[PDB]
RNA sequence: AUCUGCGCAUGGCUCAUUACAUCAGACGUAAUCUGCCGCAAAAAUCUUGCGGUCCGCAAAAUUGGAUAACUUGGCGAAACGCCAAGCUAAUACAUGAACCAACCGGGUGUCUCCAGAGACGCCCAGCGAAUGAAUGACAAAACCAAUGCCUGCAGUAACACCCAGCAGUGUUGACUCAAUUCAUUCCGUGCGAAAGCCGGCCCGGCGUCUUUUGACGAACAACUGCCCUAUCAGCUGGUGAUGGCCGUGUAGUGGACUGCCAUGGCGUUGACGGGAGCGGGGGAUUAGGGUUCGAUUCCGGAGAGGGAGCCUGAGAAAUAGCUACCACUUCUACGGAGGGCAGCAGGCGCGCAAAUUGCCCAAU
């Protein structure tokens, strides 16, 4: 039973500096994976500067002031990951955890109507006791009576206030996804062709808005809308478009010279 | 009219001091459904394993009673699917396959003949001779050395 | 203690394995139950996860199923008749899985008079007996030992694992298999 | 006299049951007669030297309790009595003490126990009495039946 | 202060062991256990009160016994040693909830009907578990019996009313699985609405059984890979070596193990035995090819003086846990009682060879 993380064995997307202490806050089991989450001490202290250390950081959390998906989370080690909605009523800001196109976690600011729904991907389907078919989700939810057209690769729109699955997005050819793993993580694209290969990993071929073709495993894609215009959720400021490394290097030198 | 006339003992398969039966299905049903009964006569359990492997003519219409068999048991084929050539068939219902490969040495820019031998459980659906090329699928441990189980035999 | 590892087994080359750890608790085994006939005495065993595994010592009764009729009846074990592992386990009358036992046969006859109405007259209103009994027939080797008093049967549960002596009645070629080995 | 305890010239107890006249070596569990439950961890079977129950000359102490009183009163044990230190705390166990009715209130029949200190405006210590089901508790308990069916 | 609830299985040190082992990349667990945490689930149980001797009328179920701390008396040279008695708690332990309060199903005896249909009565019908059976799909007319609508067959989900669509449709590459139906019965080794606690002015925070699954893990299996040695060429198999059949044991698979049968398996593509010693990420040098080092911060494995064996727990074969022996070893009032720095400071040795018996939780 591990209870510690070393700050070197912590994920790189958290961006904790190696010289500040040996340890990182090991996220508890919960909704999201340990490799694939951002625990609430890092959001309150390192992302947002509401807390200067971990001692000011539990003055916020243990008091019941941060809400992940409409419910107050008093754990600094609670795993918040992809598509979660983090509200704070006192400062009046609410955010969504999305991946930006460089693969890192990004806090997308939200309205009040956009902060009620979240988008969740089915990971398993089974029948529970009774004859109730429940749907297992990447965020750990077990929706008991989902839309009967739910398959495993699909996306359920959820509305975390009134816990009612308001919508369904099937996983087909004509849909748009966001990639949540691999080298292509954070990129958004239309689906082109899904190569099955039964017994092994499904490969999904994807085309971007510019036309850049790229592939991933189909367990890494997360469908978020009917097309790239009609996305069901708002995405970070690049909107899944990965610029060239040369062109994005030129633009920062131009912006820094034009600023002085 | 009250008497049923059940099936007689098939001594060709019954050799083994306990009665050889399949645990999946009951042999003794009076009005057995069309679920598991095969073409000619008797009740049989046959299963379709995964990866586009066609079950043989035996294991559906055969008479043998095999546990540890991928087509007629709870043995599931999963993980690795490999190929080898049959080396020895001297064991009872088990063959040893030989996997011959070239090992490249990065220093001396030249390959090197190596081999791995695997004990593979062989169903009575199959009779492979030495030199036959087989396709094996990984299963659970079935003995001290058996992890694989033959799925298809390619003759000669 | 008792271990279930391959550290003591020789390699397939015949080489000895040199041991560089202590025994783990996660690789243990325990002493066998050796369940016999007798009045019921069980001892639970604390397994992994805190689950309980009920050792059966001295069992005398179980739920035996008659699979053509898809019913079961709690009957009393009489004798241990044939065991495929050893004839020495018959003599000490050990209950294991798949050993052949004789059971009481009285609830099976009484059920066969209550259902199908055949003895080995009182509800004249309900002859749903006639709705059955026409298509169905009963194997002769069952009906002989059913009225003889004891029925040969096969244990289908693991008593040292579950603390139960459940079973099935021998039918078909399986009964005719074991009748030849006895007599 | 009921012989029910003992010790040696070395402080080792006389465990009732072992039927020896010597000191013997037992793997006593925790909470047994030779090994207290706070000294150890939860599994914790510790081996102690305890002494037999058969009495002998090498005994420095025997614990006895009287089951019947004889003639001579000349002893400080049967001539006096000392009060029980604590009255009852459970609400239904303090109701049986004074043989109260069902409708009767229990808060008036609590023991006083004055505490007096020199020049301190002395005071009373009463138990916070447990298992007393107020109407606020009755509404709380009847709500769990309503919301389990709802 | 003590009961109670979690934790002490992590961290930290060290690198002695160790070559079909460990370990790396990559897979498997459909062969399995899994506390804390996340989202869920939940209709079993003839209990109380009052009166009468088993019944009646009632209903916010106002349940029961014991221990600590403490007091008293203490034993003992002591001991992170102990005894006896007297008190008293619970979210400890034990007991236990009728009706409100459903649907659905099986087996079965009287009663109104017709030439089989209904009403009533009784036994049984909860989650989990065992065994057995059934599902867990599929890929032109003629005549007789029962039965369907028509006034002979147009057209048709299924079903004798209560509900005229209240599942004819689980998932996987694949299941003997998920789940459902009925047959039998679980005897403590499961299932309270904690018989729980706060707060606001009915409602809101918690806290807990069971059940179930994601998550953090555990355990096993092995695809490819690995220093030198032939002055090491045969290794294994009675007492398991390779396989097969029933079992057993396990958390589970399995020669892991009992019985029985077969005669196998490994090797000059270097087995077997011997020597060196944790394995990677990585370091040093390098045009290219390389040659070396890796006790050491991160990951994994192993150990706690050697060697066992256990308890408890979700997880240990735990060592600032227990039991024993061996080698050393400390206190004794000789009766006895203890030790385990490869934790951090230090100490003595050993060596060519490595620091402060320091301050602090301010940060991680
Ligand atoms: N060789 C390991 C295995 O031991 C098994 O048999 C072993 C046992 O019969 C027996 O082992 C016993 C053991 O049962 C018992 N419970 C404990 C005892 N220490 C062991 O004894 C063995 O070990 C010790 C120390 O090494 C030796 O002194 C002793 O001579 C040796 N026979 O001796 C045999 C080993 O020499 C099987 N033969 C086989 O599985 C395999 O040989
Ligand atoms: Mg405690
Ligand atoms: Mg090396
Ligand atoms: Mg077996
Ligand atoms: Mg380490
Ligand atoms: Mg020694
Ligand atoms: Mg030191």
């Amino acid at each position: 039973a591990k209870k510690h993380l070393k700050r070197l064995y912590a994920p790189k997307d958290w961006m904790l500096s190696k010289l500040t202490g040996v340890f990182a806050p090991r996220p508890r089991p919960g909704p999201h994976k340990l490799r694939e989450c951002l625990p609430l001490l890092v959001i309150i202290r390192n992302r947002l500067k509401y807390a200067l250390n971990a001692r000011e950081g539990e003055m916020i959390l243990r008091q019941g002031l941060v809400h992940v998906d409409n419910h107050p989370r008093r754990d600094g080690k609670y795993p918040a990951g992809f598509m979660d909605v983090v509200e704070i009523p006192k400062t009046g800001d609410r955010f969504r955890l999305m991946y930006d196109v460089k693969g890192r976690f990004a806090l997308v600011s939200l309205s009040e109507a956009e902060a009620q729904i979240k988008l969740m991907k089915v990971v398993n389907l089974y029948t529970a006791t009774g004859r109730v078919p429940v749907a297992v989700t990447h965020d750990g939810h077990r929706i008991r009576y989902p839309d009967p057209h739910t398959s495993i690769g699909d996306t359920i729109v959820y509305n975390v206030k009134e816990k009612k699955c308001v919508d369904l997005i099937k996983n087909r050819q004509g849909k748009a996804v966001i990639v949540t793993g691999g080298a292509n993580r954070g990129r958004i694209g239309e689906i082109v062709k899904v190569e099955c290969h039964p017994g092994a990993f499904n490969i999904a071929h994807l085309k971007d808005a510019s036309g850049a073709e790229f592939a991933t495993r189909a367990a890494n894609i997360f469908v978020i809308g009917k097309d790239l215009n009609h996305l069901q959720v708002t995405v970070p400021k690049q909107q899944g478009l990965r610029m060239n490394v040369i062109q994005e290097r030129e633009e920062r030198l131009i912006a820094a010279e034009a600023r002085k | 009219p009250q008497y049923y006339h059940a099936h007689q003992v098939d001594a060709t398969i019954q050799h083994q001091k306990a009665y050889q039966r399949q645990t999946a299905v009951n042999e003794n049903m009076h009005r057995s459904s069309r679920k598991h009964v095969n073409k000619s006569g008797h009740i049989r359990y046959a299963k379709k394993i995964g990866l586009g492997f066609k079950t043989p003519a035996k294991a559906l219409n055969g008479k043998y009673i095999d546990r540890k068999c991928p087509f007629t048991s709870n043995v599931v084929i999963r993980g690795r699917i490999l190929r080898g050539i049959v080396h020895s068939t001297k064991m009872h219902r088990t063959i040893v396959i030989r996997r011959n490969y070239l090992h490249f040495i990065k220093k001396y820019q030249r390959y090197q003949k190596r081999h791995k031998s695997l004990a593979v459980h062989c169903s009575p659906a199959f009779d492979p001779k030495q030199g036959d090329e087989v396709v094996v699928g990984q299963c659970r441990p079935l003995s001290k050395t058996i992890r694989y189980n033959v799925l298809e035999v390619v003759s000669k | 203690g008792i271990v279930r590892s391959r550290l003591h087994k020789r390699k397939i080359t015949g080489g000895k394995t040199k041991i560089h750890r202590k025994r783990m608790k996660a690789e243990l085994g325990r002493l066998p139950a050796n369940t016999r006939l007798g009045a019921r005495r069980v001892s639970p065993v604390r397994a992994r996860g805190g689950n309980f595994k009920i050792r059966a010592l001295r069992l005398d009764t179980g739920n035996f199923a008659w699979a053509s009729e898809a019913i079961a009846h709690r009957v009393r074990l009489l004798d241990v008749v044939y065991n495929a592992t050893s004839n020495e386990l018959v003599r000490t009358k050990t209950l294991v899985k798949n050993c052949i036992v004789a059971v009481d046969a009285a609830p099976f006859k009484r059920w066969y008079a209550k259902h199908y109405g055949i003895d080995l007259a009182s509800p004249k209103l309900q002859r749903e007996w006639i709705r059955r009994r026409r298509n169905h027939r009963v194997e002769k080797a069952i009906a002989d030992q059913l009225r003889e008093g004891r029925v040969l049967a096969r244990i289908t549960s693991r008593p040292g694992q579950s603390g139960r002596a459940d079973g099935i009645l021998l039918e078909g070629a399986e009964l005719q298999f074991y009748l030849k080995r006895l007599e | 006299f009921r012989l029910r305890g003992g010790s040696d010239k070395d402080g080792f107890p006389m465990v009732p049951g072992v039927l020896a006249s010597s000191r013997v070596s037992l793997l006593v569990k925790r909470g047994a007669i030779g090994f207290n439950t706070f000294r150890g961890y939860q599994g914790e079977r510790r081996r102690k030297n305890v002494r037999g129950c058969v009495l002998a000359s090498d005994i420095a102490l025997v614990n006895v309790t009287i089951s019947k009183v004889g003639d001579q009163p000349i002893e400080g044990v049967t001539d006096t009595t000392a009060p029980r230190r604590l009255g009852p705390k459970r609400a239904s166990k303090i109701r049986k003490l004074f043989n109260l009715s069902r409708t009767e209130d229990v808060r008036k029949y609590v023991v006083r126990r004055r505490v007096v200190k020199s020049g301190k405006k002395d005071r009373l210590k009463a138990p916070k009495i447990q298992r007393l089901i107020t109407p606020r508790v009755k509404a709380r308990r009847a709500k769990k039946a309503k919301d389990a069916i709802a």
